[PDB]
RNA sequence: GCAUUC
RNA sequence: UCGAAGGUGGGAUCGGCGAUUGGGACGAAGUCGUAACAAGGUAGCCGUACCGGAAGGUGCGGCUGGAUC
RNA sequence: AUCAGCUUGUUGGUGGGGUGAUGGCCUACCAAGGCGACGACGGGUAGCCGGCCUGAGAGGGUGACCGGCCACACUGGGACUGAGAUACGGCCCAGACUCCUACGGGAGGCAGCAGUGGGGAAUAUUGCACAAUGGGCGCAAGCCUGAUGCAGCGACGCCGCGUGAGGGAUGACGGCCUUCGGGUUGUAAACCUCUUUCAGCACAGACGAAGCGCAAGUGACGGUAUGUGCAGAAGAAGGACCGGCCAACUACGUGCCAGCAGCCGCGGUAAUACGUAGGGUCCGAGCGUUGUCCGGAAUUACUGGGCGUAAAGAGCUCGUAGGUGGUUUGUCGCGUUGUUCGUGAAAACUCACAGCUUAACUGUGGGCGUGCGGGCGAUACGGGCAGACUAGAGUACUGCAGGGGAGACUGGAAUUCCUGGUGUAGCGGUGGAAUGCGCAGAUAUCAGGAGGAACACCGGUGGCGAAGGCGGGUCUCUGGGCAGUAACUGACGCUGAGGAGCGAAAGCGUGGGGAGCGAACAGGAUUAGAUACCCUGGUAGUCCACGCCGUAAACGGUGGGUACUAGGUGUGGGUUUCCUUCCUUGGGAUCCGUGCCGUAGCUAACGCAUUAAGUACCCCGCCUGGGGAGUACGGCCGCAAGG
């Protein structure tokens, strides 16, 4: 555009779509779940995926993955809720943190433990 | 409309450049006299001179090319153009080519190029590159 | 960075009337005379 | 360029075309 | 003339 | 006289829920056709109008982003 | 602007009032103004700044601490005292809440410091001093100071240091691979000597105080920091990653499972991607993850991008604000430029130098502070002002081409119907048939009549028009274009946000008309079905008058104006020179259209290429991944459809 159409409209940015919205700006929130259950990825794969419908602090209904090896959730768990995509899943944007307050860490952990809640063996 | 006769003239120069042509003519103004008279000194013509025309004067511009034809002006830019108008500060004068070209500076002493106006530490418009 | 044209109405004080619509004149800042009004009419400069 | 994109337009429009003509007799019900 | 699908 | 709070009144405006109802997106190996891509077996598409379970059909004007000659 | 009008003490004036002071600040009268697409009035959000983070810069984001302003002090209102008041630990009233009561009435306000409950992913001690610096009162000694100086707690951040150093073999054990040779871990370890930083145990022990009191005592931190001895490697390493980006690979265990993942993608009984182990790599008292901002992202492009076919030129014009401006003389010195002065607080940043054992940190002196204001200088360029000029633009005059538009009248061919001859039994239709029309006289053929619509040949990738569009003839009224001549005006130009007008076909309203054609609608055929294609019919409509509607692949999928940049060759409209018959499509030059082909240059390619998509300048419109969606909501327009 002519430097008179700039003068006279501008540019103007492109507005950025506001990610990971139910954490309201924070980290982390807490939040209690009111069904666990497993999910079906997408068509290429195949899987049994531990998911938890959790109510956050911030009063909204949220999806999030469960990640590790076995886990001890059921209803009304009091769980700590963090940002994480998961590709497979269609409207999963939340993870569960393992080793947070009711959220045991995955037993026999050794390699990734920092990423699963689990204690350096003695 | 006719907007800009000095872009009018840079753009004959590069066209009749590219082609090879030996000879420009052009309408004659003043300004483009004096730009015409910088690009002599600076040797990316060869010379000019005044003629006169039906209703105005004609300025002829005759091309510089070395044996091997081989053009003498490698580019032409217009840089203060009608209404985006571009001023500088002698300590903020522009390079051209990092320095091999040359910048026509419009200068309350007169139309100087960017050594001489630094050396004179005045500033001024920046009509053209040349390079 | 290009050079742009921008208009500022003002209102002016003068006790006579002596410039109308449309004439050129030249002003000069003052105390406030009233709300708005804070410059008051030197000469009017040249009439139209 | 493809006739598969002028193809989707003609689409959504011809359904929302169908859509009013369905309901344009509620449309001025609900409408006063 | 007619000739749908994977 | 001015005057906070309060009362009454008719509107503005921003949302939440709502029997019922509209379309949208996605989902595995469901039902019905086969409309488009080759001249896709009636060239396709655009605007508009009427019609039909559905894709879509037909009229009028337009385009080539249409094959064969 | 999916917020277009708002304002009546409101805009201005005079006489009073009021204040420290000016002023609708207040008040009475008088005038009818004031502010707004350079977004008034609304709605949403937000304390602002020095700075900070990021970035090559421009820019983007941000305002914690530290420093400067502002605002408020349970909520709302008010004034009083005073030099000064949002009066946090003042007052008065009203409200909410807590508490006391003898029920009459009273009393509170941590957004000071510390602390409690609560909310939350998350943020500390109900320390010690006024010794130092600042403040209040006092002549002063002094008193007061949760300002402040320090201490406590949290790897929360930055910086520094340690967890040992030298030597040590063809290279142990053990672990893990294997081609059963071994190879890795690995000089690593064991062992053999060497130094105790930081922690530990003793003994010294501050500076901060040219202070304070001059009475002679006085350091909160603190018996801390820091020195000097002692013992002994002694007490001190973890985290992530290892498919590609991206440094670092193998074995075993499950085999589309359990699981991994930032993206692409890895798991289907042989996985360097899953889990574990060995080995490796990157970092290290930290390492990862999540959230948030900048970068990469030239992905809103000022620096620094685009719109023929990828997302993008408004359907086409006219024109308002605005933007932009040919040649030339003089002048102003507003833009621009030089110089000087003032200012741009400190801190920060940056250069130098110094002080902490180094560093972080701290201090001192420059620079930075891009800006703004004042004085003085320059006048090329932009602009203002006063002139001049004719090349742009417009007018005049003389010629010229054209389906440009509007109105009226009118011509013939053909289809259909009607009337009447002649004349029969078929006609009509298809790929093949059947519905259908006939035998009550069809089709066919001849004559006459009626009526409506479209105009064969001319007629073309030809002409005209802004686009949509425009073809029988005549007449009337009327618009534009082109050439020649320079007679005239003297930059009057270009573009144009909004706005206005025109705008195929379909459709809509009222009144006419209705031959042919023909959505819908019937039958027939085809087919598994056939709401189609094909056949027979057939209503709106197609036509006219006057309105409305405002869309099209309204296309050159290419906005308008101007200048320049090899040619060749068709064709439409003018001028002119030569060859001359003066035959004339003879040929040249020139101006204005319209085609094809081709250079240079451009393009992702296709292609464009003097009629640009090339080289440039001015103005407008438009794009910013695909879907959702040119949809919803709001609004405007419309009779409706719908735009
Ligand atoms: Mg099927
Ligand atoms: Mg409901
Ligand atoms: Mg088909
Ligand atoms: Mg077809
Ligand atoms: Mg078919
Ligand atoms: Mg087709
Ligand atoms: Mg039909
Ligand atoms: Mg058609
Ligand atoms: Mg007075
Ligand atoms: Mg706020
Ligand atoms: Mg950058
Ligand atoms: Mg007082
Ligand atoms: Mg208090
Ligand atoms: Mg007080
Ligand atoms: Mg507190
Ligand atoms: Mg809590
Ligand atoms: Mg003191
Ligand atoms: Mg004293
Ligand atoms: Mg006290
Ligand atoms: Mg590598
Ligand atoms: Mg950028
Ligand atoms: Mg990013
Ligand atoms: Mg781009
Ligand atoms: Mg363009
Ligand atoms: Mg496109
Ligand atoms: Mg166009
Ligand atoms: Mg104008
Ligand atoms: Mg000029
Ligand atoms: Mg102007
Ligand atoms: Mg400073
Ligand atoms: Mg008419
Ligand atoms: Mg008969
Ligand atoms: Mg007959
Ligand atoms: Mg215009
Ligand atoms: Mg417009
Ligand atoms: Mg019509
Ligand atoms: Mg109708
Ligand atoms: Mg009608
Ligand atoms: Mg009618
Ligand atoms: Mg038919
Ligand atoms: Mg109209
Ligand atoms: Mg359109
Ligand atoms: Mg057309
Ligand atoms: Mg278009
Ligand atoms: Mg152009
Ligand atoms: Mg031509
Ligand atoms: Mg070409
Ligand atoms: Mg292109
Ligand atoms: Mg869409
Ligand atoms: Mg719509
Ligand atoms: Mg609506």
């Amino acid at each position: 555009p002519t430097i008179q159409q700039l003068v006279r409209k501008g540019r103007r940015d492109k507005i950025a779509k506001v990610k990971t919205a139910a954490l309201k700006g924070s980290p982390q929130r807490r939040g209690v779940c009111t069904r666990v259950y497993t999910t079906t990825p997408k068509k290429p794969n195949s899987a049994l995926r531990k998911v938890a419908r959790v109510k956050l602090t911030s009063q909204v209904e949220v999806t999030a993955y469960i990640p590790g090896e076995g886990h001890n959730l059921q209803e009304h768990s009091m769980v700590l809720v963090r940002g994480g995509r998961v590709k497979d899943l269609p409207g999963v944007r939340y993870k569960i943190i393992r080793g947070s307050l009711d959220t045991q860490g995955v037993k026999n952990r050794k390699q990734a433990r920092s990423r699963y809640g689990a204690k350096k063996e003695k | 409309t006719m907007t800009d006769p000095i872009a009018d003239f840079l753009t004959r120069l590069r066209n009749a450049n590219s082609a090879y042509h030996d000879e420009v003519t052009l309408p004659h103004s003043k300004l483009k006299a004096n730009i015409a008279e910088i690009l002599k000194r600076e040797g990316y013509i060869s010379d000019y001179r005044t003629e006169d025309a039906r209703v105005g004067k004609s300025l002829v511009v005759q091309l510089k090319y070395g044996p091997s034809r081989e053009r003498s002006i490698a580019g032409l830019r217009r840089v203060s153009k009608p209404g985006l108008r571009v001023y500088a500060k002698s300590t903020n004068l522009p390079r051209v080519l990092g320095g091999l070209g040359v910048a026509i500076i419009s200068t309350s002493s007169g139309l100087l190029t960017d050594r001489q106006a630094a050396r004179q530490g005045v500033g001024g418009e920046v009509l053209a590159y040349v390079w | 960075g290009k050079i742009i044209r921008t208009t500022k109405k003002v209102k002016a004080h003068d006790e006579n009337g002596e410039a109308g619509i449309g004439d050129r004149v030249s002003l000069m800042e003052t105390r406030p005379l009233s709300a708005t009004k804070r410059w008051r009419l030197v000469e009017i400069l040249e009439k139209a | 360029g493809s006739v598969i994109k002028k193809r989707r337009k003609r689409m959504s429009k011809k359904k929302h075309r169908k859509l009013l003509r369905r309901t344009r007799v509620q449309r001025r019900k609900l409408g006063k």
